[PDB]
DNA sequence: AAATAAGATCACTACTGGGCAGTACCAGACTCGAACTGATG
DNA sequence: CATCAGTTCGAGTCTGGTACTGCCCAGTAGTGATCTTATTT
């Protein structure tokens, strides 16, 4: 009977041993619901969540609700949406039947796009309001939006596909195959005795390139349509491809996802088809490698450290004055970013309790006022003299008020 | 008056209502001055006549709705 | 039947919790321009 | 020899794990006036 923002904010941050978690209680946790992708995803947010929702309901099975089954095989690029996707037949179906009504993993991977079992797609936008949700905010409901309250079921889906038979039903075919290769990834995720690691891919890779291009990275890197360097990238290094990549692989080779993971199915069969379809000659490529020298950026950052300007910029300030990226700066440079990093927040404190202090200090003076004039002094008629009339959100603004006011006698 | 309305809006020739029998003890004179209201105020939404009482206003649909917050002399006005 | 109670409703007042659109940081990681270099027909 | 495949270096681009800002609305418990219904004599 309470939002899910409000059980997280004070029945699971608490429990949380994180700096972010036991602050953010007090605050509104946004942290966690603009970041609410991770949560179902294969890295330590989403473990902790499972681990902290586990010790609260003592169950032993929230794991398979995750992807930290294949936190070693799969990459988290691209892998999950931002927004809600949601099947409406599926909520008016569940509702109909009298079954409770839930939202599937498959939903928060970006790579599926339509619904498997009832042949329409994936609506992502509220039909009552054109208005985007995360997975989990703090008004969710299952099969509610989180911003307006109303259902999100209907028994014919919205959206319809335009008219065409030229690549419609081949796009369409597609999806399907992917729904169907991830979905039963998913499945096999609990049937494994462990989880595949990513020298399955190297070994699948050794035996792909020896079994169709005859121990030619090139041959089949060109067949596939990605860059032979990704290819040398993958098969001799710890780098895990995109899951849009592995499932075009396999489409183009007819075994499944979970048949190429393993790396004895793969000995046993005799490929031909995959030297017959090679549809891919047009890619786009990158921008460019632009031009960096150490010299210039260090100067430069030096200058902007030892130059006093107000207020102190922020390091995103300082790349786009650059026309640069932050990681590329970053990358040569973590030192001089953490001292511009922290001038900056020291000087946003400092700013803030000065203004706050101030703050108090016209809460006063403003009650002087309304208690000489012989009107009651209350909140809203000292908020309705002030510029911003929500500054008493501040728990020391109201503090500060309530004590003139009692030291006065209210 | 069918020449009439052609030539002369916002004039109903009739209205007729019915008198209801009470569910309680006396007559609701609240009652009849909705009733009386809504079936009169049924021309087209052009005729805005923004009666002088608050709580008695048109709606999307142009209906008449009267809340339980008007007295029965301000139905009556 | 008239008189006296009493709950219902509207309207206004004072009080006190308390969250969302948004910004910022920090390395880990993936992908591929661009080039380097060796085998080969 | 000049063409092509296997190798390095480093920037474009994602993304999670971590931390924090700046501001008004809503729900609720009171009183006061005024119905609407319900007991007394
Ligand atoms: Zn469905
Ligand atoms: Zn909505």
């Amino acid at each position: 009977g309470v939002l899910p923002g409000v059980l997280m904010t004070r029945e699971i941050a608490p429990l949380v041993n994180k700096i972010y978690f036991q602050n953010g209680a007090n605050r509104g946790f946004r942290e966690i619901f603009n970041r609410s992708q991770a949560l179902n995803g294969m890295g330590e947010m989403a473990a902790d969540l499972v681990q902290v929702l586990q010790k609260l309901t003592l169950r032993d099975d929230l794991r398979f609700l995750t992807m930290l089954f294949w936190s070693n095989i799969l990459t988290p690029r691209n892998l999950f949406r931002t927004r809600k996707a949601w099947c409406p037949i599926c909520y008016q179906e569940r509702h109909q039947n009298g079954l409770v009504v839930y939202e599937q993993l498959l939903w928060t991977i970006n790579l599926i796009t339509i619904c498997p079992q009832h042949q329409k797609p994936l609506v992502e936008l509220c039909p009552h309001c054109n208005h985007e949700s995360p997975l989990l905010n703090w008004r969710s409901r299952p099969g509610y939006c989180s911003k307006c309250g109303e259902w999100l079921g209907a028994n014919q889906c919205l959206k319809t596909f335009t008219d065409g038979e030229g690549s419609i039903k081949l796009q369409l075919e597609w999806q399907y195959w992917t729904a169907n290769v991830v979905g039963e990834l998913i499945l096999a995720s609990q049937c494994f005795e462990s989880a595949p690691s990513k020298e399955n891919i190297t070994k699948s890779l050794n035996i792909v390139i020896d079994k169709v291009a005859e121990n030619n990275a090139a041959a089949f890197s060109r067949l596939i349509g990605v860059p032979k360097n990704s290819l040398w990238m993958w098969q001799s290094t710890k780098t895990l491809p995109e899951l849009n990549t592995l499932l075009k692989i396999c489409y183009e080779l007819e075994i499944s996802l979970v048949e190429f993971l393993t790396p004895k199915n793969l000995i046993t069969k005799s490929f031909t088809k995959i030297s017959q379809k090679h549809l891919q000659l047009s890619r786009t490529p990158r921008v460019s490698p632009k031009s960096f020298d150490q010299y210039q950026v260090k100067d430069a950052l030096l200058a902007i450290l030892a130059g006093n300007e107000e207020p102190p910029p922020t390091m995103e300030e300082v790349g786009k004055r650059l026309g640069h990226h932050n990681r590329t700066i970053s990358r040569h440079f973590p030192d001089l970013c953490s001292a511009i990093s922290a001038k900056c927040r020291n000087y946003n404190k400092a700013c803030r309790l000065k203004s706050i202090e101030k703050l108090c200090s016209e809460v006063r003076e403003i009650v002087l006022s309304l208690n000489a004039q012989g009107v009651y002094p209350t909140e809203g008629r000292v908020c309705e003299l002030m510029p911003n009339p929500g500054c008493f959100r501040y728990k020391q603004v109201r503090a500060a008020f309530n004590d003139a006011r009692r030291e006065f006698g209210l | 008056a069918l020449p009439k309305l052609e030539s002369d809006r916002a004039r109903v020739p009739v209205v007729g209502i019915e008198a209801i029998a009470p569910e309680s003890r006396y007559f609701n004179w609240k009652e009849y001055y909705t009733r009386a209201l809504i079936t009169l105020e049924e021309p087209l939404i052009d005729h805005k006549f923004d009666y002088g009482v608050r709580g008695i206003s048109r709606d999307n649909f142009g209906k008449i709705n009267v809340e339980s917050k008007v007295v029965a002399p301000a139905l009556r006005r």
